[PDB]
DNA sequence: GGGACAAAGGGCTTTCAGAGGAAACCCATCCG
């Protein structure tokens, strides 16, 4: 809770909406999380949590059948009825404006930071998209929990994520609690044996299913403590805030 | 024999963005105004081949639309393009064949296809159907902080231009191993008052509507791949049908149900493999497959 | 009445399976079960060429058999005997296939994992029955297999009416005002 | 056989605009005003055939009207109107049935199309029952810088004339082949102080209002479609029934219930396939096809 | 020249199966 750094209004196109196959809409924590990964691992800078706020969002297509992208022939199996309308593999897409904090460990010093991160920024993606434009970022000192709060509102405006918890599972709490479940870590079931189609031959693979849990949408200026609006990687291959489950 | 892998996969050199729709003057371009949608229902007959006894009834159908008001008389379509390089990095395997189709290549000449890329947007075959009924298409484009303006006519028989080579320079340089440049594109037209515009279309399920327009919070817009299927159409390279069309792998095109570049040893993956295997191909081939794997997608099976 | 129809899906290279990644991509094979997660109310899959099987006499496949009044847990304990359970449990295979599928770097520690993420076919089913009942009208609705929707799994193949997802459309900042 | 394809369309080449209606006075045609809706509120009996029990009780409705200001005689309806050529060129597929229909047909006489397509604008066709009431109605056509002046009656049974014909000279060009070409079209009345005009109405689900019409931003207008609709009533070339209809296979007026060409031997569909199909066609059944292919529509299944 | 295997490609294809169903939500502050 020392430097936090922040990018607002990014405009980003063509989303992959879908994040699991009950899952449609904004991309799950985890998305957010492997991308501060990437940029700690290719530019060389610590990062310890991430938050992200939906200033705009909104699925391709009507209120129900959201849409479906026309495929093309690129594989090496056809070439005589390759000439007409390929099948679907549906793959839903949205469009949508975000803004970025990250918590940063760097003190060498102030303005070098601005620029490291503009360099990764415009060559970077989330979820896919294509980041079409961005605001110069800025970075904010917090010495203490009193002026978390205006680091906190330098985010203006925009909408954040925060963790209630599953009480008995989502199918049944979204009717009765009115929330909305999300990803936050995956499980693993089975070891991959053949390591030939793998991308990587030396990490180990592994067959997992996502885990889900229950979000909810929040003001900024309406946040009790900053603390339960940043994620980052936990234990047993799962994503948690730091303030654990938000109370009122 | 050098057997191509399962799955190879790479990336696509080539970002687009969201076309935004405006209506202005040919005299006052300065300030912009939103373009709507809009929805109205329409009535009349049925007509559909195969059923005569059923052609005294009507027919009632609700669709969108897109025109200009009536108080302007051009229509502004700006958008924002990205050229990156690092090309021949596979994302999904590749550790010999992928290495020896690089050296196999590299010795294309990137130049013809960067001025092809920007010809297709500096003559204005990236805008479609609203290119019709216009008598003035004006262009502004901006990189590195150097405007140029086009007037250019004969979108077709790709012809030599003094200002789009300094452009088409910069775009071969970023081919062969650079970092990014960005492109900032305008297009000005003079329709005329009250003027149709048509915008992107979406495929979408049955609902209330019959033909539902891509819209961004209310305002006309265009999708990403169709403004990027129309930069890549530069496949003139083959043994007839002149007015090329786009580069793919079995290069087809299922509107008008023909596919070029069929099982007559002419294809993406002949072509590969017989690259990597010894005899190399001639010029039209390299720059051919250079700028289908400048396309990214995934090749296997 | 329920032996005859086991035999029927041992004679085809028929699979049981609760996930899969089948329902991702219609060209993946890969099917997995998972013993823990069997409970009384538990939905499974399975998955033959083609779908064809053999009806019953008023009509029905193995998939809603199975999943009619949990005959499945009353079958896997073994309250039917153990002539029906060992010939059941002889079916519950693994089979690995990862083309075409999305790998993912996971943190664990010190260093990566690649991870293969790949759907559960009870949540589908499950979800869908239990929430078309309860009126809860916002959520999306996607169809599977296609024009011809028999060849992906038995839940796609008997469910054409489409199974349902989650909107996770958050609120937007509303302009011309304040927030 | 050369059976036809089972996705072929074509576009529309004829665009007209929405019309706006003005009150000016016949000898100060120069200011303009705009005529606004309104709503109204009135009484009536009901008069329902098969219910002559609830004949003695009240009605009330509520409507949309639109009449000139008191101190203003003159009704003016402008709009434009856009023609474009590439005829006999499909949209959506089309590689060998629309080159085979192409040369079976651009021999017919494309001067006749021309001259009718002018006529029916300049004789005053596209403005409906608004032209009854009144004594004088004018023409102004604009192209090309070139003014001309209609006074011309006798809407049906088109006639020489030599001020349509050099428009339709222009057209005629155009249509075989060419970019576009643009006319401005006014028309203006002499209904008389405080009469009322007939604009376009909306098709509208239950609602509280029995009769609304279509305005923009308050001021009445028509609908484009309905103007271009009296603009190709050109289909004379059937068997009887003069006072033709406008160009539609199937050809049939839902509004008399009727239709002609009907499942005897006379159809868009069965003529464009006989046409390819050995056997070429006459002068009036070319001119159909011709005048079917330049309005859109699907043709396969 | 004959037999076997694999891969690629096309075509003769063609085998396989099957009617549910009902409705516009979340939410009010920094800054010049």
């Amino acid at each position: 809770m020392r430097k936090f750094i922040i990018v607002k209004n990014v405009k980003v196109d063509g989303i992959n909406a879908k994040s699991s196959d009950i899952t449609v809409g904004m991309p799950p924590a985890t998305t957010f999380c492997g991308l501060g990964e990437t940029m700690s691992i290719k530019t060389g800078i610590v990062v310890k949590a991430v938050s992200y706020g939906s200033v705009k969002f909104e699925v391709r297509g009507s209120r129900f059948n959201t849409s479906v992208t026309k495929f093309a022939w690129q594989d090496r199996g056809n070439g005589g009825k390759a000439n007409n309308n390929s099948p679907i593999q549906p793959k839903p897409l949205a469009d949508g404006v975000f803004t970025l904090c990250f918590e940063v460990e760097w003190e060498d010093c102030a303005e070098v930071l601005v620029d490291k991160v503009t360099n990764f920024i415009n060559t970077a993606r989330i979820a896919g998209g294509t980041i079409a434009s961005f605001n110069k970022p800025f970075v904010k000192v917090a010495k203490d929990a009193e002026e978390l709060a205006s680091v906190k509102n330098a985010m203006m405006p925009c909408y954040v994520v925060v963790d209630c918890g599953v009480e008995v599972n989502i199918f049944e709490d979204a009717v009765n609690r009115k929330l909305q479940p999300m990803v936050n870590g995956y499980k693993k079931l089975e070891k991959i044996v053949d390591n030939k189609h793998m991308r990587d031959k030396f990490t180990p693979a592994y067959l997992a299913t996502p885990t889900y849990t229950m979000i909810g949408y929040k003001m900024v200026s309406n946040v009790d403590n900053f603390d339960q609006a940043l994620w980052q990687y936990g234990e047993n291959t799962k994503v948690k805030t730091i303030g654990g489950i938000y109370n009122d | 024999k050098l057997k191509a892998p399962a799955v190879l996969a790479y990336s696509r050199k080539i970002n687009p963005t969201n076309a935004l729709m405006f209506a202005v003057n040919w005299s006052d371009r300065d300030n912009t105004t939103a373009v709507m949608v809009g929805t109205k229902t329409v009535a009349g007959t049925q007509s559909v081949r195969g059923n005569p006894n059923d052609a005294d009834k009507g027919n009632i159908q609700t669709v969108n639309f897109a025109n200009l008001p009536h108080n302007k008389n051009t229509l502004l379509v700006k958008y924002n393009v990205k050229f990156v390089g690092d090309v021949f990095k596979a994302e999904l395997g590749g550790g010999e064949y992928s290495n020896t189709l690089q050296t196999a290549l590299e010795n294309t000449d990137f130049g013809t296809l960067a001025y092809r890329y920007v010809y297709n947007i500096a003559a204005g075959r990236t805008l479609w159907r609203n290119r019709v009924g216009a008598e003035s298409i004006e262009t502004v484009i901006t990189v590195n902080d150097q405007t140029f303006t086009f007037s250019d006519l004969l979108v077709n028989e790709f012809d030599e231009d003094v200002d789009v080579a300094e452009i088409a320079d910069m775009v071969a340089g970023v081919l062969s191993g650079e970092g990014f440049v960005t492109l900032k594109v305008e297009h000005y037209m003079l329709l005329g008052e009250g003027s149709e515009v048509f915008p992107s279309q979406e495929f979408v399920e049955n609902s209330k509507l019959s033909k539902q327009l891509f819209d961004l919070n209310g305002q006309a817009a265009m999708h990403d791949q169709k403004i990027g299927n129309a930069i890549r159409t530069i496949d003139t390279w083959y043994e007839d049908a002149t007015t090329p069309i786009a580069v793919e792998p079995y290069g087809s095109v299922v509107r008008n149900g023909v596919a070029y570049r069929a099982g007559n040893k002419t294809d993406l993956f002949t072509l590969m493999d017989g690259a990597v295997n010894g005899k190399s191909l001639t010029e039209e081939d390299q720059m051919f497959v250079t700028a289908n794997l400048i396309r990214g997608g995934v090749f296997g099976g | 009445m329920i032996k005859e129809m086991i035999e029927d899906f041992i004679s085809k290279g028929g699979l049981i399976f609760t996930h899969s990644g089948r329902y991702t991509n219609t060209n993946n094979s890969c099917f997995i079960f998972n013993k823990n997660d069997i409970g009384v109310d538990t939905k499974v899959d399975m998955y033959t060429p083609k779908s064809a099987g053999i009806k019953n006499e008023e009509g029905e496949n193995l998939w809603q058999v199975l999943n009619k009044a949990n005959m499945f847990y009353r079958i896997y304990s073994g309250e039917l005997g153990e002539e029906l359970q060992y010939l059941l449990k002889s079916c519950c295979t693994a089979k690995e296939d990862v083309t075409t599928l999305p790998q993912i770097y996971f943190k664990n520690g010190e260093g990566y994992d690649i991870l293969v993420p790949i759907g559960n076919a009870h949540n589908l089913i499950s979800g869908t029955e239990y929430l078309w009942e309860h009126k809860y009208y916002n959520t999306f609705t996607q169809k599977l297999g296609g024009s011809n929707p028999q060849n992906c799994t038995h839940a796609c193949n008997k469910m054409r009416g489409g199974f349902k997802q989650f909107n996770c459309t958050p609120p937007q900042v509303e302009d011309n005002y304040n927030a």
